[PDB]
């Protein structure tokens, strides 16, 4: 359940969740002095029993607290985009914001729900994506490139 | 969905091998592991190479891996079916534990057999009452079944 | 001196010792670095469980040798 | 009241107490999300009031918790002796052990 | 541009921004690194109390400039 | 001469702020001779105002003691130089340092407040007759806070 993302430099084990083995998503510390993802440790309390997994001390839903100091230092760690050609780095914090406008990202089409690279979705109006809306040359009517064949009924433009 | 935990663990087992423990995933199933552990130093089993088979259930790591010996081994805590009487695998499993720590404990178990909490009752009884004979048969079983494979 | 120890999760730490140290005080240096109390630690090396009474030189441990730490709750 | 000592390399800001400005003795963290010595923050709630010193946010005796994780980390930082011509280096943890058997 | 900020404790944080960033944003980027909510921040620069709506260019802040953080002016 | 004070001293001696000067007395290590400059765009442009700052036995758990030893026409500063400022008036934080105090004093000169006054007479004129109050502020700056 933790932060699954390529860190560079790679994640120091102090921010590594000993259950899921990732960057600590909503990090929580135990009284015995343990760092876990809230979600992970709370399942470990559910299915494995009421104990800290690492030292066999006693543990419960209540007495764990959020390590807010550790969580912020976590989101400041530099990470790489997870789309193909990205070649770019940023703080983990703004991975989400960057994936919106990744240069090399893949975005399904508004019109054709065929997935398309962000660079080329700009070029995916002029060159017809198969449901893109052509404007008749020499009669001036709006129709969807899918339905051309039937518009060839209606270029008998009176006066 | 081949959960990151398992993957991360897998490529560490190959890259940072524990001395005398080999563990590789099956070419078919990523959760199934062909294991070989060495008969440890100064033990009954020294010179031995023991095949085991370890499998990760879908619960993992919230439930323990299921592992058995495929090689025959004279040991009070391993039955004819190769099931192992070792706490890690029974109750009070912990999701902090990893495959490495399982296999290391099995290696440890070969150095330190336990007649008092037996599984092979015939063997443990032998081990308590007549230890030297049991240990000598142990080296022979090692010799017959855990070399040249 | 300066021995290696692989904790439960995979972390590799280093501990400054001398060969005539007990396993007891090694397990104390683990607790100080890693929070696990000595009662819950089990130390492995070349497939042997290291016992609380004996020393490091009694097991022929040396420079840069990697101990492995695992958990207890045994005899089940 | 925090760990007054020569750290080397020198103490980084994350283990420094905003109140005393020294290594976090028995560190405690707020739910707000910052750190203080147990003694120091508890004095800040005695006198300066029920607030976090660094945010003006709510803070009570009850919701302080010990950042035990931080505390080790701190005791694992290497430090120098404080008697005159010593120049021995060590983990902070055994500073008191060494100053019992120290030279000057 | 990178600009310096001195928190209450005295240690120095450095932040990446451009001149068309509002103070609102600077306080939000301070919050992310120090946990002090935007309400509870007051930034002083060259003895001037900086206001939320306006921008860095409205107070002509340049590269390598040091902002100073204090607590909210809650007069009494 | 407790550690918090010493560190804080040499911290602000090495990192001095634009137009704030603060040095301990040779005699008493808790008494600081302070001068703060009139800020940019302020009524007090070009002014140099002395201050007596002192750290009490309590510090840092209590706020420092601060007075203006130069006369200044300002609705939050009385004729004795006593100051109405949130930090050291009432709710204080032991996180706060001399550095932050002095900055907040500077920030007070940048933002005079008739609605949270100490000099009741000044703030009255400051609210109803801003223009004149500012001109008098400038005149007091020029008479008292130059070449001293
Ligand atoms: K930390
Ligand atoms: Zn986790
Ligand atoms: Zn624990
Ligand atoms: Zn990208
Ligand atoms: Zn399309
Ligand atoms: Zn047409
Ligand atoms: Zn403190
Ligand atoms: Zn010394």
């Amino acid at each position: 359940q933790g932060y699954d993302v390529e860190f560079d430099p790679p994640l120091e084990s102090k921010y590594e969740c000993p259950i899921c083995l990732m960057g600590l998503r909503s990090a929580v510390q135990t009284p015995c002095g343990h760092r876990f993802c809230d979600s992970c440790i709370r399942k470990s309390i559910r299915d494995t029993g009421q104990k800290c997994p690492v030292d066999n001390e006693v543990l419960l839903e209540e007495q764990l607290f959020p390590d807010n100091f550790a969580k912020r230092e976590i989101l400041s760690l530099t990470v790489k985009c997870s789309n193909f050609g990205c070649s770019e780095k940023m703080e983990l914090r703004q991975l989400e914001k960057h994936l919106s406008q990744c240069r090399f990202a893949t975005a399904p089409c508004p019109q054709c729900q065929e997935s398309v690279p962000m660079s080329h979705l700009d070029e995916h109006k002029s060159q017809h994506c198969l449901q893109r809306i052509m404007t008749c040359p020499d009669c001036a009517g709006s129709f969807v490139y899918a339905v051309k064949q039937s518009h060839e009924q209606f270029c008998p433009f009176a006066n | 969905g081949l959960p990151r935990r398992i993957i991360k663990e897998t490529q560490r087992l190959l890259a940072e091998p524990v001395p005398g423990i080999k563990a590789e995933p099956d070419e078919s199933n990523a959760r199934y592991f062909h294991v070989v552990i060495a008969g440890p130093q100064d033990s009954p089993f020294e010179g031995g190479t023991f095949k085991l088979e370890l499998f990760l259930p879908e619960e993992y790591p919230m439930a323990a891996p299921k592992v058995r010996f495929m090689t025959k081994i004279y040991h009070p805590n391993v039955d004819k079916l190769g099931r192992i009487k070792l706490d890690i695998l029974t109750d009070q499993w912990s999701p902090a534990l990893q495959i490495r720590t399982v296999l290391l404990s099995i290696q440890a178990l070969l150095s330190a057999p336990n007649p008092d909490d037996p599984l092979a009752n015939d063997v443990a009884e032998q081990w308590k009452t007549n230890e030297a004979q049991a240990i000598e048969t142990a080296r022979a079983w090692t010799r017959l079944y855990a070399m040249n494979n | 001196m300066q021995i290696f120890v692989k904790t439960l999760t995979g972390k590799t730490i280093t501990l400054e010792v001398e060969p005539s140290d007990t396993i007891e005080n090694v397990k104390a240096k683990i607790q100080d670095k890693e929070g696990i109390p000595p009662d819950q630690q089990r130390l492995i090396f070349a497939g042997k469980q290291l016992e609380d009474g004996r020393t490091l030189s009694d097991y022929n441990i040396q420079k840069e040798s990697t101990l492995h730490l695992v958990l207890r709750l045994r005899g089940g």
